[PDB]
């Protein structure tokens, strides 16, 4: 049914937020959830995260707190959780968040520094906030980039330009239109050349 | 949550963390008992001590 | 809640770098996790300037005849030997037991005393 | 029978567990350390290893 | 559950050896280790460079 | 340090063996203390230096080093 | 007490004068 | 005078120390 | 210990020399 998921314009299954959300409430201590699927529920959440940041950010943290009591730390669920705090417009939380990472021993991801280059923009503060971000991640061996820094820099602003939120008015993910299918329209579809390697498969062979 | 690529965990899979001794947790350990104990078992164990340096 | 030991975080690292990868045309997201020492202790490695790493040749003799080793017991299988053996050679010649010097035994033999000592040092200061 | 691999409840389960399934099961396990053993290895050694006493001294001491 | 589990019966009977010998080695070896594993690594550097 | 710009196209074969490019040093880095039974990342790295060393590599085998370290690493090359 | 002789006579000089520090800095 | 030296050998390092520091504050 | 202490602090300067004596002769 529509509330659980479907197949949307590029005939893709996307799974809906706060039903993913349930479907973590079930399977949170269950042996076969792996650390992925928990970003993966957080990444599921992101919209729900901007339209509502203070109903949204407790669900978060409830992954959050779960996942680290599950497993004692991790480094997605930091890049998940800094993402979602980018989205929700915390910023001081993303530098509180990142020191809690540095503290921790962990070693920021270059997804934490991207993350950290989202948080800055979308939060309305200027360039040489992110510029430095940026700077500091080529420094520490995370973003390798060839091109001189300030051209480069111009392409990632370039590329986060185009991703603008869910709440914006120009932006990828400002695009809200969804074919509403429970079957895509042509099952025979292809993500390859030949036949061999159309896109649906049987389950027992995915 | 129906998609997920590789796991990866924090150690090498399929391989152990052997355990060592480490520094504090020996010899701090060994003071807090030489301390809590008693300064007669601490003159039976500086014997038994000299006696190993003396073997040694 | 640090999954390094107190003691290790001044020193270690972990390393977290996630990879797309192609497969037969396929792209799945692979990670390499790892924990790895600090940029500082790291080219005090590779200037074969750092202690609590040591080079394997000293521990035993010329590793290409050791990881080299092919086994010869009555047979023609030439077969290297499996690496769990190798492994635990290595570990084992790594944690064998030093020559306490009977120096280093008289330094602690004195420690010893510190506490008796003292007291009686203090008790005639007066 | 050596030190680390000598244990009777690691060891009693182990013999009924290969029995549950119809494995050799007409034995004593003494005389499964003799049916089963390395039969190329030669005589000195192999009663060395039948012999409880002899590889009772191999220990890793520190 | 079948993806963990085929998985396993490809590479997991190994690990149930691993516990063991790692048990085994925090039983017999770790209470009688050496406390100081530098001064062991400085003792043999030392001593390869002296010839010994 | 670069005065003209990088490539954008790279030649693509199947390396069997290491040959000593560019390079002058390789470092492999274990720790002993870690342990593990059956086919591990170990084994792999460990097979990386026994390939590196052994009678048929074109590389110069003065020049590979192993290092055994003490507390938990995850080996690298 | 057997086990702590056998553990302190194992110990380097660096480690004799660490022991002797914390226990000189937590008592006395 | 060994009933002392005896219950100086029943003291802990806390003990002793303690020991230590009220006979350097009274003499 | 507490005991001890105030025992100790009763005794005159002679007697802690003696007790200390009695302390070098025994403990050592």
């Amino acid at each position: 049914p529509k509330e659980i998921g479907f197949y949307n314009a590029g005939d893709n299954f996307e799974l809906t937020p706060q039903a993913a959300y349930r479907i973590y409430k079930q399977n949170c201590d269950e042996t076969f959830w792996t650390r992925l699927h928990n970003e993966k529920t957080i990444i599921h959440l992101l919209p729900l995260v901007e339209q509502d940041p203070g109903t949204n950010m407790v669900l978060v943290d409830d992954i959050f707190r779960h996942h680290l009591k599950r497993f004692g730390a991790d480094h997605y669920i930091y890049n998940a959780v800094m993402q979602a705090a980018a989205f929700a417009k915390d910023f001081p939380r993303c530098e509180q968040l990142l020191a809690e990472m540095r503290g921790l021993g962990l070693e920021p991801n270059a997804q934490s520094y991207v993350n950290m280059m989202l948080g800055a923009r979308l939060t309305g503060k200027p360039r040489d906030q992110a510029e430095a971000f940026f700077r500091e991640g080529i420094k520490t061996g995370a973003i390798s980039a060839v091109m001189r820094l300030d051209t480069e820099f111009q392409m990632w602003m370039n590329q986060l330009e185009r991703l603008g939120s869910f709440k914006a008015k120009v932006g990828y993910l400002s695009v809200n239109e969804e074919g509403a299918s429970p079957m895509p329209r042509d099952m025979w579809a292809l993500w390859g050349w030949h036949r061999t390697e159309a896109k649906f498969i049987s389950r027992k062979q995915m | 949550a129906a998609a997920a690529a590789a796991a990866a965990a924090a150690a090498a899979a399929a391989a152990a963390a052997a355990a060592a001794a480490a520094a504090a947790a020996a010899a701090a350990a060994a003071a807090a008992a030489a301390a809590a104990a008693a300064a007669a078992a601490a003159a039976a164990a500086a014997a038994a001590a000299a006696a190993a340096a003396a073997a040694a | 809640a640090s999954p390094l030991p107190v003691a290790a975080l001044s020193r270690l690292r972990i390393t977290h770098r996630s990879f797309l990868t192609r497969s037969r045309g396929r792209h799945v997201c692979r990670s390499a996790v790892g924990v790895e020492y600090r940029p500082e202790q790291q080219k005090k490695v590779l200037d074969h300037s750092y202690a609590r790493v040591i080079n394997a040749e000293v521990v035993h003799g010329d590793e290409q005849k050791f990881w080299g080793e092919r086994r010869t017991f009555y047979t023609q299988r030439n077969i290297f030997f499996p690496m769990w053996d190798r492994c635990a050679q290595a570990l084992i010649l790594i944690t064998r037991e030093v020559p306490r010097v009977p120096q280093e035994m008289a330094f602690r033999l004195m420690a010893v005393f510190l506490k008796l000592m003292l007291l009686p040092r203090l008790m005639m200061n007066t | 029978l050596s030190p680390y691999h000598r244990d009777l409840r690691e060891r009693e389960l182990a013999r009924r567990y290969l029995n549950a399934r119809g494995w050799v099961k007409d034995m004593t396990p003494e005389e499964m350390r003799i049916v089963f053993m390395n039969y190329r290895l030669p005589e000195g050694e192999k009663r060395k290893q039948m012999d409880e006493a002899a590889m009772s001294g191999e220990v890793y001491w520190t | 559950d079948e993806i963990q589990r085929r998985v396993a019966d490809r590479t997991c009977v190994q690990e149930q050896s691993t516990r063991e010998v790692q048990e085994r080695w925090k039983r017999h070896v770790v209470p009688r280790m050496q406390t100081d594993l530098e001064f062991n690594l400085s003792h043999f550097k030392r001593q390869h460079a002296r010839g010994q | 340090g670069a005065k003209r710009p990088l490539a954008v196209v790279a030649p693509r074969t199947m390396h069997r063996y290491l040959f000593l490019m560019h390079m002058e040093k390789v470092t492999i880095t274990v720790s002993p203390l870690l342990f593990g039974y059956g086919h591990t990342i170990q084994k792999a790295v460990l097979d990386f230096y026994r390939r590196a060393i052994s009678a048929r590599s074109p590389f110069p085998k003065d020049k590979v080093f192993l290092f055994y370290a003490i507390d938990h690493i995850t080996p690298r090359i | 007490a057997a086990a702590a002789a056998a553990a302190a006579a194992a110990a380097a000089a660096a480690a004799a004068a660490a022991a002797a520090a914390a226990a000189a800095a937590a008592a006395a």
